[PDB]
RNA sequence: UAGCGGCGAGCGAACGGGGAGCAGCCCAGAGCCUGAAUCAGUGUGUGUGUUAGUGGAAGCGUCUGGAAAGGCGCGCGAUACAGGGUGACAGCCCCGUACACAAAAAUGCACAUGCUGUGAGCUCGAUGAGUAGGGCGGGACACGUGGUAUCCUGUCUGAAUAUGGGGGGACCAUCCUCCAAGGCUAAAUACUCCUGACUGACCGAUAGUGAACCAGUACCGUGAGGGAAAGGCGAAAAGAACCCCGGCGAGGGGAGUGAAAAAGAACCUGAAACCGUGUACGUACAAGCAGUGGGAGCACGCUUAGGCGUGUGACUGCGUACCUUUUGUAUAAUGGGUCAGCGACUUAUAUUCUGUAGCAAGGUUAACCGAAUAGGGGAGCCGAAGGGAAACCGAGUCUUAACU
């Protein structure tokens, strides 16, 4: 066989220039009027997947 | 570089990159092991537990006999039972890169020149298709174990070397690493030398 | 000399054989510890499985879409276009030089190093820096 | 390439059973018991290459203590005496002189009492 | 990969590219015109193949040996040194192999040809209706009804018919492309009950078929069904005339054959467990993982007594098996009566890292063609450029009205 991508991980991480993975932050979909604008403004840019989790991500995304 | 002809006493001008480079023993070893691996007809199969001619009936009840628990009479622990990791027919070919194959031929040709196992004759043909004539001809040239390689495959030479054990006649196209290394002396026609340089660039 | 050829030093590493004896290092448990799901034949959990905690690829939101059009755009360096056989650059003349691909419809002439010959670029987008680099080394860009 | 394993297994078993000649019963006949007997003999042999140094030393001390008390001094006072007399004869040799040469041992006791006083 | 997906687990295309192979036609329909290509069915002739076959090279002496093909010495064949047998290992002893030939008869294939059937070609016309589409239910499409195109239809309906209709992924318009509701069609392709030849870093009698042997047998089961074990004397039966013990036995001892009968049919080798006979030593006042360290004596061999070696081992210090599981086992926790044979980290394909080898801003081909492990084949893949959700920009880019 040929390795299948964990497909719902491809919709959530995207590869960068030096091999790290970017992802959208959690907590910014609903319940929102209770949150400060400082939270929400700091959750909008995309973020790098941390060191702990790259193992998991590279396992799920073997072609990206 | 020049190759001294045996009979005409000329010198054939060759490439130093083809007939005068170093012996890369690791490269040659990879191409030799790969050539020999390509020859394996990998035909075999043992029967796994699934293919052994039996039944899937469980031989005794799971509990209460004092026997060890068993589930199939085709278990690999049982006599008559089915190989655990039974083999299948497999392909043993290795990829050799083209530049590694050509590199290996350049190394072995350079060492056949360097060890005086490479003889360059101008013409090498037999009169009639007789093994007696080729036996006498190789006897006159002090050669017993020999790989004759000719740029144009003569029919009579091919029929004359077909019974001689140590002797093998090839065209310049179909040479392999294991025969240049296998045979004691290689006798190339000058035309075969030119065709070899055209092959190996 | 087929019994004198020998591989390189370091190329053929041995291969772990598990389950043979005490001296070998990997006998009884073969290097897989005591009981558990991981010491079992077939045993192991699936990819991105954190016990039952919601996995990383499933507690983070999904973003974006795939373009359809970025799969037919290309990106030409300046190291090529000395490779086009002609000194004239269109989408064909690049396709013919095995440099973009047949499905490609859009191309762009990014500064990525060292154009020398005078090249006439036709119908391709060119970046700013590479417009200066094509026009500086003779060159011509029309569209 | 099927490898039958009869000949080499026979050689290993036989190696172990030759190392167990003289053992009682199955310990010298059956492989599965002679293997344990041979190993336990190995562990004892290790352990006892250390104990023979301890056992010989306590034998020698008992003989020097006997012969020295025969010459009117204890072992403790005799070794203190000879160390103060700066005699470095070890006690294998003092035990052996104390058996074979009674007069030399008497003279050693005189050095010990001479320095000890 | 795009996508589908309790957007989970998973499922997973097409476009387009490279190859293998390549072949188009007929009816719905009349007239002109006929046998005009076409195939099908048969006869005959030729060629080739199958079903029996034929010829097929070239050696002797001497030594060991039961026996020579082996050793040594000297010759010959080879378009034939593939293989098998022959009293040990044979190119030249035998069967064969290379090579060259062979069919009265029956046949397969391919041309040619006779007859029958069949219809070419031209002009004009027609150009597939309960159908396409729709509503409801379901299914197939990678696509789970979703914004879902498309196909199939169980049910209810229902057109236009070349100034027409289908598709182009909801849908409309413009543009492009194609002609459903009739049918036939070789090759590339898949498979091996069965036959022949050849091959194996496949097995060698607990393996390989369940089955090397009168094996799907014996045997088990009412039945469907399940399903064994079991090969090897010798080169040749020359397989033991005859005599003795013995129950006109069984078994044996001689004799004889044989190179060898502890090669005798319970037959090559002949292990281990297990059981004996004989010899040396120890052992009947001594407590326990049965050894180990020390160690007297005795018996055999030596040995220019050199005071060693082998066997035994009184007596003595120390010493509660192995596995497994466990915080922890002499544990009175698990497992094992013993021996012998078998018995468990493999294989394939992807991806990542390390070693190593080639080439290097390049590396490499896949299918396939194939003088065929060569060489072609660069379709493609990976890398040399990133940023952004994306358009887009590009050594920058995104954010933001703009960024110290």
């Amino acid at each position: 066989p040929k390795i299948k991508t964990v497909r719902g991980a491809a919709k959530r991480f995207k590869k960068t220039g030096k091999g790290g993975f970017k992802h959208k932050h959690a907590n910014l979909r609903h319940i929102l009027t209770k949150k400060a604008t400082k939270r929400k403004r700091h959750l909008r840019p995309k973020a790098m997947v941390s060191k702990g989790d790259l193992g998991l991500v590279i396992a799920c995304l073997p072609y990206a | 570089m020049e190759l001294v002809l045996k009979d005409a006493q000329s010198a054939l001008t060759v490439s130093e990159t083809t007939f005068g480079r170093d012996f890369n023993e690791a490269l040659v070893h990879q191409v030799v092991v790969a050539y020999a691996a390509g020859a394996r007809q990998g035909t075999r199969a043992q029967k796994t537990r699934a293919e052994v001619t039996g039944s899937g009936k469980k031989p005794w009840r799971q509990k209460g006999t004092g026997r060890a628990r068993s589930g199939s009479i085709k278990s690999p622990i049982w006599r008559s039972g089915g190989v655990t990791f039974a083999a299948r027919p497999q392909d043993h070919s290795q990829k050799v890169n083209k530049k590694m194959y050509r590199g290996a031929l350049k190394s072995i040709l350079s060492e056949l020149v360097r060890q005086d196992r490479l003889i360059v004759v101008e013409k090498f043909s037999v009169e009639a298709p007789k093994t007696k004539l080729l036996a006498q001809k190789l006897k006159d040239m002090a050669l017993e174990d020999v790989l004759i390689i000719t740029g144009e495959l003569d029919e009579n030479l091919f029929l004359a070397a077909r019974n001689l054990h140590k002797v093998d006649v090839r065209d310049a196209t179909g040479i392999d690493p294991v025969s240049l290394i296998a045979f004691d002396k290689v006798v190339m026609t000058a035309d075969a030398v030119k065709q070899v340089e055209e092959m190996l660039a | 000399r087929l019994n004198t050829l020998s591989p390189a030093e370091g190329s053929k590493k041995a291969g772990k054989r598990l389950g043979r004896g005490i001296g070998s290092g990997l006998g009884k448990t073969g290097g897989r510890g005591h009981k558990g799901q991981k010491s079992r034949s077939g045993g192991g959990v699936r990819r991105g499985f954190e016990g039952g905690q919601m996995p990383l690829y499933r507690r983070l939101p999904k973003f974006g879409f795939t373009s359809r059009k970025a799969a037919i755009t290309a990106e030409i360096r300046l190291s090529d276009l000395a490779k086009v056989e002609g000194g004239v650059v269109d989408l064909n003349t690049l396709k013919a030089a095995n440099i973009i691909g047949i499905q490609i419809e859009f191309a762009k002439v990014i500064l990525a190093g060292e154009v020398t010959t005078p090249v006439t670029v036709r119908g391709l987008r060119v970046t700013k820096g590479a417009r200066a680099a094509i026009e500086a080394a003779g060159g011509k860009i029309e569209e | 390439a099927r490898v039958k394993r009869g000949v080499i297994a026979r050689a290993r078993h036989k190696k172990i059973l030759k190392q167990a000649k003289g053992y009682y019963g199955a310990r010298s006949r059956v492989y599965r018991v002679a293997f344990q007997a041979v190993i336990k003999a190995g562990q004892y042999a290790y352990r006892d290459r250390r104990q023979r140094k301890r056992q010989f030393r306590q034998l020698w001390i008992a003989r020097i203590n006997a012969a020295a008390r025969q010459n009117g001094i204890s072992y403790s006072k005799f070794i203190n005496g000879l160390k103060k007399a700066s005699v470095e004869i070890d006690r294998k040799i003092l035990a052996d002189i104390a058996v074979f040469d009674k007069v030399a041992f008497t003279a050693l006791v005189e050095k010990a009492k001479a320095a000890l006083a």
